[PDB]
């Protein structure tokens, strides 16, 4: 593994649970997380006959 | 010291022996 | 321009460092640590 | 990342090292086949640590037994988790020591010791970056103690920077399991004060007691012994393991503890022993955590203070809980018992706080204490040892098997220094 | 424009800097996938598509609270190589996170250092976030100072450190990480702000009625402290004051560079009713010494100079009567070469109420900068602690066996000596 | 001494791209001030 | 062969240096202006300043296979005038020996005598043939005024 | 019991080093530190042990028979013991006076520091044997802050390495303090 | 994944034959620019937005660091370093949304810096490339979609360096004549081994010769 590079196992991970009444609730999870939020993916726009 | 192809080898810091000799060049 | 009488030896005892600085808070902090410590109350 | 190699050796390591990995594999999802179950993706994130992977997504664990008869890895590979490991990891000879740590160090174990390296060679370079080995056993025993300690010293030159615990079972004030015990003991204790990082003492009646009294069993096992070393062995490695609020590893608590490179003997402890029917008379916070912590009838050892002055204590925290109350408690306990802690140590207890607690309980805590009292262990196995090396009690199982009088010397030498060291730091202005 | 960049360094900076962009990302409505659904540019860099990136590099040697960022609901905000992760941690060691563990991983912090300021036209300056207890808190964020000094010049180097609480700690080694880090701030930084857990558990405990509170609340606070310092840089204001602007009338001399900041209005919201916050309460409210980050009462000493931030629906016609009001009392002393003493900064952006948060959404707040001499009492508890355990020589051999000379201990604690007789003196 | 990121992968950087097999990102970048 | 004295241990051969002289007639001891605590001296093949206190030696010039029949300072420790068998007198610098400039034939036999003047302008010199000669030292050239002609044997 | 005093007053009328001092400038002054006295033992002490033929008393031979041991008579048994490793010396010795000058000034440093001493003996290239070489036992002194100079260290190993073999006892050594 | 980047650096060069340019560069102007002499005509080649789709949406790829990208000492395709080395003649060769002030600009700034030495008989140093098509990604490709390219085509004194070692890897082999006899047993004669050899010597000596300064 490189040096400053996520690990394979937490690269595809859910993290903990943000419901405090869950048995594996973080604190980060319960701190700052949001439930029913899907993030989204950029994009780059541009063209030269622009 | 390392023998060779062993697991004690392939180590961050090891030194490896060499073959040990041959037949020629010097007198039977 | 070279002179004989930079052939002697010198060396210039340096003084002796002066003596480190004791804060006047020092009192003050000493006895913030020995308040509130008493011996086996919970053991 | 950060992988520990686990070594158990001796019948001891063995029986303890199979409730270890029981208790690992519960926490992290395995079942008995070796497969993932976990209801949560944290159990997974860091399961490197202790499990290497397989063919087919199974884990094996880094585990090396060893034993100079096969004898218990019978009963090992019958339990219920014998079959999770690799049948390549088992090493045995053909005869056995009969608690005889001359035998296991000089005759015995001289010819075994080349498959254990060979096999910690590779399972420890199958690792990314290896963080230490760990090592379980008893000092009392020939195997375990005889073998248990060359291990240390091959593994040492070869590794010098990484970590070495010894999770040792010491001997028994009150009653013995073996007659040539302290012969054992003043000998594996020379080679662990040279060779380890961090050692922890465990007495077998203190386990005792804790089951009869803070956990009220009316019959025990050596199975509960087993199982309160285990929960106290995990709790150690548990912050680089589960996320938390703050983070402590092996190496974080190894700085932390020991202020010279000599005193490195803990006492370990559980906090959350509830009772078989008191559990409704409690109110569980951290007050008392901290108070079942701190409690001289909750060490793992025969050995007190209140006769000494501890040094550094660690406090490992699991679950859930606000950081002021761990701190302000952590306060309380070093200034309303103002001489059982040294007063030239401004701060002596180190506190980490992982999230994630044991399944089944709310919060959880393990006391690891460096005490200047752990003295009154070596002193009484040197006055055992003085009272029976002095007329030559059993020497001729020793030196007739290529040892000498020497090295009984050196090893009781090496120990009355320590014993005086400690005495030393013990009182200080 | 006005960009900064934010250098967040150990567990303690990744940990403030979870609360820190949270509120940056509420105060411009970016959502935390970095898109919203000029103001925003002394933090984010706008790619052209509607994405925010932060100017922040989240540093540290141990890959577990940098993961919980990565796995968390923020994965997408940051760009992944601005998350930099060790192998090792640095274990409370200050000489493992300066001579062998972040040797081999400053120069990638350094690169996206090179990065971020790249792409910033005028660089105001940069915000260090770290604590003086841990390993590589304390020797990393003191080595990649040294290199961002030699590097970067002329540009402003703003700390928030940790310092270690009065009577509580966390850790035993404590002492010898802070003593060891005074140099760096000394000479390698150009306004060093010190706070302390115990002050801040006091204000969370009276001020607001939390009883057992956390860590996170801790980092509201800090992150609230250090958006309204930043405030003039993002909204307008009537009288705006910028990083520069500030330091000219802080720090007296180059050597007197410690601020203490306190923000005023702290209440939760059902003790809201009762009170009016108006400029004139929240204005004395600053030097009560019940409400100081760091535990010294301003008493003991004389004040030297002031930085009032003030932020909302403030007019400068109060201010000034706030300011002839605390200059009517004696207990509040300043300084026989400072007549004035007070700068006053007025932004029009109200701070923001993070949901989940304590604080009360309040229409008028101030940060309060002030150079005092009651923060050489800080240092004697320090100095004591050093020299009870250095008396006989404890836990040196961690530090001397890992590329650190036995001598790098007593010239640490002459630095303070000489420096808490600067200090000392300059009030009389 | 490095105004652009370009010299600071440049010049400063003990990489050898003819004798360097298969380094990560952390090792290109490795400076002489680190020594 | 040279007068040294070492000391060395018979443990991995470490030697000491304790004891330093000429190996020949030394002749024409000079004294500096105002300072007493260093000497110099001139023999065959060497000159060599000497510290008084210690006894030690500073440093060692050699012009080999000759002789320095006397030596002489200046007014200020510019320069060591020296004169050697070989008709030729020399200077160097007081210390690292740097040769200043040279007087290729100064005459028929060796220089034996030797003077200076307190203006750092006139150097007297004499011959084993019996003239005694004045030369002139500039910043750039060192000429020859008058040879001065009475003497029938060497200048003592 | 007061060798430090009978020391520092009697290396100041020491004229020159090696000399010692005459009889009754040893009589009187062991009047000043008030050690216990007897004519009997004064005639043997002072005349029996001047060994050169002169006025002078060897201080550093009866001081050395005072303080170092040098010389174990087992002491019985049931007694317990420190050095355990000795008797690997092939009966070397020249004994000097210069020696045992060395020996005393070298003795409080030895005795506060010997537990950590002899590991450092022992983890710098022994094996299992009991001699080390003679660079590496200079080594090991200046370690402690022990630093001998070169006619002390020649006067230190021409006692225990009389074969010039470089190697030193190091237990055999340390015999000589405790 | 190798050949598919490979793909994209001959794609971008046959770009302005198939797609309509500000300033364009066909294939025989692909050689009276980058080839000095009948013999030195091995240029090195790279692409400069080489980056996975969760790293490339995160950065503006403008054209000011992406012309930085193909003079960085490890982003070079063949394993020699350029700064043991000077430039003969650079081919920059630009695709997608790119306006021509702001190359030269980039050029500007590749200039302005001391370190990319370029020889004393070619002050020009460059040649422009500018095309409006972007490159087209390939489904289950590692490339990800970006607005920007710039492949640049070098020729370099650096390249000396791997002839001299494939010099020495036939050195190694052929004084003891190994593998020889299963080249000689199908139409070739012993000779031809030594006329490659003294080829390629004197091919390592034009470069020094076209490298060395004119006084
Ligand atoms: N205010 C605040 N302080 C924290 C927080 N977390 C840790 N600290 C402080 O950090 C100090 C110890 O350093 P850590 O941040 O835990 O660890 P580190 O800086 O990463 O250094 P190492 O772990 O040793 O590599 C303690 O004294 C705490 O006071 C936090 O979340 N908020
Ligand atoms: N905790 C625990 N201790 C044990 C167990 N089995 C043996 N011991 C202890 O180990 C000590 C001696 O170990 P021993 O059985 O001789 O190890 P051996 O040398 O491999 O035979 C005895 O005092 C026992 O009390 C066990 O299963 N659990
Ligand atoms: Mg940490």
């Amino acid at each position: 593994l490189p040096l400053g590079v996520v690990s394979p196992y937490v690269k595809m991970s859910s993290g903990g649970c943000t419901d405090p009444l869950k048995f594996y609730a973080t604190s980060y999870c319960t701190a700052y997380g949001r439930e029913d939020f899907k993030p989204r993916v950029g994009s780059h726009r541009g063209t030269g006959y622009k | 010291v390392s023998e060779g192809f062993t697991v004690k080898a392939m180590m961050k810091n090891s030194v490896v022996r060499g073959p040990p000799s041959a037949g020629a060049f010097k007198e039977r | 321009s070279e002179s004989i009488y930079n052939l002697i030896p010198s060396d210039w005892k340096e003084p002796p460092q002066p003596p480190r600085y004791v804060s006047i808070f020092k009192a003050t902090v000493k006895d913030d640590m020995q308040k509130f410590k008493t011996a086996m109350k919970t053991m | 990342m950060r992988e520990i190699v686990h070594l158990q050796a001796g019948q001891c390591g063995n029986q303890i090292g199979a409730k270890f990995w029981e208790v690992i594999s519960d926490e992290h999802g395995i079942d008995p086949t070796g497969t993932y179950h976990g209801d949560s993706d944290l159990q997974l994130e860091r399961i490197n640590v202790y499990y290497n992977e397989a063919t087919g997504g199974k884990y094996v664990p880094r585990a090396v037994l060893v034993d100079l008869e096969p004898g218990t890895m019978d009963s090992v590979r019958s339990g219920p988790f014998g079959q999770i490991f690799r049948p390549d990891n088992f090493v045995f000879g053909q005869s056995g020591a009969g608690n005889n740590w001359a035998k296991g160090h000089y005759t015995e174990g001289a010819e075994l010791v080349d498959s254990v390296l060979d096999v910690v060679r590779k399972e420890a370079e199958s690792c990314d970056c290896l963080q230490g080995f760990q090592l379980t056993h008893s000092l009392g025993g020939g195997t375990g103690s005889g073998m248990g300690t060359l291990l240390i010293s091959k593994i040492r030159e070869e590794y010098p920077d990484r970590i070495m615990n010894t999770f040792s079972v010491v001997p028994s004030p009150k009653v013995s399991d073996t007659v040539v015990e302290p012969y054992n003991a003043t000998l594996s204790v020379h080679q662990l004060v040279e060779n380890t990082d961090e050692t922890y003492c465990i007495d077998n009646e203190a386990l005792y007691d804790i089951c009869f009294r803070t956990l009220k069993l009316t019959t025990p096992t050596y199975g509960d012994l087993n199982h309160l070393v285990s929960a106290t062995m995990s709790g150690v490695t548990t912050c680089l393991r589960f996320p938390g609020q703050l983070n402590a590893d092996l190496r974080k608590l190894a700085v932390n503890m020991v202020p010279f490179p000599r005193l490195h003997f803990f006492m370990p402890g559980f906090a959350p022993l509830t009772s078989r029917g008191s559990q409704q008379y409690r109110a569980l916070t951290v007050p008392e955590l901290t108070q079942q912590m701190f409690d001289a009838k909750n060490m793992m050892a025969a050995c007190d203070p209140r006769h000494g002055r501890y040094l550094t204590v660690a406090a490992v925290f699991r679950g859930r809980m606000s950081m002021k109350e761990v701190d302000e408690q952590m306060l309380n306990v070093q200034n309303k018992n103002s001489s059982y802690f040294v007063e030239w140590i401004p701060n002596n207890v180190k506190t980490a706080v992982c999230d994630i607690p044991p399944r089944g309980l709310k919060m959880s805590a393990t006391f690891i204490g460096n005490s200047t009292a752990i003295q009154e262990l070596f002193k009484r196995i040197s006055e055992q040892f003085t009272a029976m090396f002095r007329r030559k009690a059993f020497l001729h199982w020793y030196t007739g098997e290529g040892m000498d009088e020497m090295e009984f010397t050196e090893a009781e030498s090496n120990m009355n220094d320590l014993v005086s060291e400690y005495q030393q730091y013990q009182d200080a202005t | 424009m006005r960009e900064c960049i934010s250098i967040h360094v150990g567990q303690a900076g990744v940990q403030i800097g979870n609360a820190c962009w949270e509120l940056y990302c509420l105060e411009h409505g970016i959502q935390p996938d970095g898109q919203m659904p000029d103001s925003f540019n002394t933090f984010f860099s706008e790619t052209g598509a509607g994405k925010h990136v932060p100017r922040a590099v989240f540093v540290d040697l141990e890959p577990t609270v940098v993961d919980e960022v990565r796995t968390g609901t923020y994965r997408q905000l940051f760009h992944p190589e601005q998350l930099i992760t060790g192998k090792e941690d640095a274990a409370n060691n200050y000489a493992r996170g300066h001579y062998t563990i972040g040797k081999e991983i400053v120069d990638l912090v350094l690169d996206r250092i090179r990065k971020l300021a790249d792409l910033c036209t005028g660089l105001q300056g940069f915000l260090i976030f770290h604590s003086f207890g841990g390993g590589t808190g304390s020797g990393f964020a003191s080595l990649l100072m040294e290199r961002l000094s030699v590097d970067y010049g002329k540009k402003s180097k703003l700390e928030f450190a940790i310092y270690p609480a009065p009577q509580v700690s966390t850790a035993v080694v404590e002492p010898y990480n802070s003593i060891l880090t005074t140099h760096t701030t000394l000479e390698h930084s150009d306004c060093a702000f010190m706070v302390d857990n115990e002050a801040i558990y006091d204000i969370c405990r009276r001020n607001l009625d939390i009883e057992r509170p956390t860590y996170t609340n801790l980092n509201r606070l800090i992150g609230q402290i250090v958006s309204s310092i930043t405030a003039s840089l993002r909204f307008d204001g009537a009288l705006n004051v910028d990083l520069t602007e500030f330091q000219t009338n802080l720090v007296p001399y180059p050597r007197i560079h410690f601020p203490l900041a306190t923000y005023a209005p702290v209440i939760s919201a059902e003790k809201a009713y009762h009170e009016q916050l108006s400029v004139a309460e929240i204005t004395n409210a600053c030097f009560e010494p019940a409400n100081q980050m760091v535990k010294c009462d301003p008493r003991h000493g004389k004040y030297m100079a002031c930085c009032m931030l003030y932020r909302g629906d403030v007019v400068p016609k109060d201010v000034n009567a706030a300011i002839a009001t605390i200059k009517t009392k004696r207990t509040i002393q300043f300084v026989d070469w400072c007549p004035t003493g007070f700068k006053v900064g007025i932004n029009y952006q109200p701070p923001t109420v993070v949901p989940g948060g304590d604080l009360a959404k309040v229409q008028r707040a101030v940060c309060m900068l002030s150079n005092t001499t009651a923060i050489a009492e800080a240092w004697a508890r320090l100095d004591h602690k050093l020299d009870l355990m250095y008396a006989k020589r404890a836990f040196v051999h961690w530090y001397v066996g890992e590329g650190m000379e036995e001598g790098e201990f007593s010239e640490a604690r002459e630095d303070l000596a000489a420096l808490e007789k600067d200090y000392e003196e300059v009030g009389v | 001494e490095i105004p652009k990121d370009d010299l600071d992968f440049r010049l400063a950087a003990l990489y050898n791209h003819h004798t360097g097999t298969f380094k990560n990102k952390s090792e290109i970048l490795t400076h002489q001030e680190t020594i | 062969e040279e007068s040294h004295i070492y000391r060395v241990n018979f443990t991995n051969f470490k030697e000491t240096l304790i004891t330093t002289c000429h190996f020949e007639s030394v002749e024409d001891i000079v004294f500096p202006f105002g300072t007493a605590e260093l000497f110099a001296t001139c023999a065959k093949k060497d000159i060599r300043v000497w510290h008084t206190l210690t006894n030690r030696e500073l440093l060692r010039i050699t012009v080999p296979n000759m002789t320095c029949h006397g030596i002489d300072f200046m007014r200020d420790g510019k320069s060591i005038i020296s004169a050697w068998d070989d008709g030729r007198i020399r200077a160097f610098a007081p210390e690292t020996g740097r040769l200043m400039y040279v007087i290729n034939n100064a005459h028929r036999i060796g220089v034996t005598a030797i003077a200076t003047t307190s203006d750092c302008k006139r150097v007297i010199s004499g011959g084993g043939e019996g003239e005694v000669r004045v030369w002139h030292i500039g910043h750039q050239t060192q000429k020859l005024e008058e040879a001065l002609k009475e003497h029938k044997s060497s200048v003592s | 019991g007061c060798w430090r005093e009978l020391l520092r007053e009697c290396k100041e009328r020491d004229f020159n080093k090696q000399g010692e001092i005459p009889g009754p400038e040893f009589l009187a002054l062991v009047e000043k530190f008030n050690l216990d006295i007897s004519r009997d033992e004064c005639q043997q002490l002072l005349i029996k042990y001047d060994l050169k033929n002169n006025g002078k008393f060897a201080y550093c031979s009866f001081i050395q028979s005072c303080v170092l041991l040098l010389k174990a008579k087992e002491t019985s048994l049931m007694q317990r013991m420190k050095i355990q490793n000795a008797n690997k010396m092939k009966e070397a010795g020249a004994e000097t006076c210069s020696f045992y000058s060395a020996l005393l000034r070298i003795q409080p440093k030895i005795v506060h520091c010997w537990r950590p001493m002899r590991r450092t003996f022992k983890a710098y290239d022994e094996g299992g044997t009991g001699l080390l070489s003679v660079a590496d036992f200079r080594k090991v002194l200046r370690q402690y802050s022990i630093n001998l100079s070169e006619e002390e260290f020649f006067h230190i190993l021409e006692y225990y390495d009389k074969t010039l073999s470089s190697k030193i006892s190091y237990n055999d050594f340390l015999r000589a303090f405790l | 994944n190798l050949n598919r980047l490979i793909g994209q650096i001959v794609s971008s060069i046959t770009a302005s034959l198939r797609f309509d340019g500000a300033l364009n560069v066909d294939l025989t102007e692909f050689q009276t620019n980058l080839v000095p002499y009948p013999r030195i005509h091995f240029p090195l080649a790279t692409y400069a937005p080489v980056i996975s789709a969760e790293k490339a949406y995160h950065e503006q790829l403008s054209v000011a660091e992406i012309t930085n990208a193909c003079f960085e000492p490890a982003n070079q395709m063949v394993k020699c370093d350029p700064r043991h080395g000077k430039y003969m003649a650079c081919c920059m060769l630009y695709r997608g949304d790119v306006v021509p002030k702001d190359v030269n600009a980039a050029i500007a700034t590749i200039k302005t810096k001391r370190t990319i030495q370029f020889v004393d008989w070619c002050p020009t140093g460059f040649k422009v490339g500018i095309n409006y098509q972007p490159p087209t990604v390939v489904p289950g490709g590692d490339l990800a979609k970006v607005q920007r390219a710039v492949c640049m085509l070098s020729n370099t004194t650096a390249i000396a360096e791997a002839w001299a070692r494939l010099d020495h890897k036939l050195d190694l082999m052929y004084a003891k004549r190994a593998f020889v006899h299963w080249y000689v047993g199908e139409g070739m004669e012993e000779g031809e081994f030594s006329e490659a050899r003294e080829d390629l010597a004197a091919l390592e000596k034009d470069y020094e010769e076209v490298g060395v300064d004119s006084v």
